């Protein structure tokens, strides 16, 4: 739940549906245009002092990384 | 004259002091803006550190 | 993609 909420600052698009004449590909690139705005570490990295952009960076790191993207603990307790 | 003369100068010193008390005070206000803009810093860091 | 966050 705190990824599906990151997710727009972090320009991670859901699967677009697809009219005829149309491709997924030249459409999810036009649709992260529409939200390039949100995309957090890019813009911070235009317009953001040292300071502020490393302390972005590493935020951005510990708010993508979560334990449900790739490790469990169940099978080490056992 | 000389009447004329002490009112024109007690406004005047006045007005002087006036302006430097004035400008002290708004040094100081952005002193406190970059002091919490640095302690936010810092206190991002350690929230960073922390997790 | 192993997350050095977690110590990896």
């Amino acid at each position: 739940c705190d990824l599906l909420h990151a997710a727009p600052f972090q320009n991670i698009l859901p699967r677009v549906h697809v009219k005829e004449g149309e491709r997924l590909d030249a459409k999810m690139k036009r649709l992260e245009s529409k939200y390039a705005p949100l995309h957090l570490v890019p813009l911070i990295e235009r317009l953001g002092t040292p300071q502020q952009i490393a302390i972005a960076r590493e935020g951005d790191l510990l708010t993508k990384e979560r334990l449900c993207c790739g490790l469990s603990m169940f099978e080490v307790i056992l | 004259a000389y009447t004329t003369q002490s009112l024109a100068s007690v406004a005047y010193l006045i007005n002087t002091l006036a302006n430097n008390v004035l400008q002290m005070l708004d040094i100081q206000a952005s002193q406190l803006r970059r002091m919490e803009s640095s302690i936010n810093h810092i206190s991002q860091t350690v929230d960073i550190h922390k997790e | 993609r192993s997350m050095s966050t977690f110590g990896k």
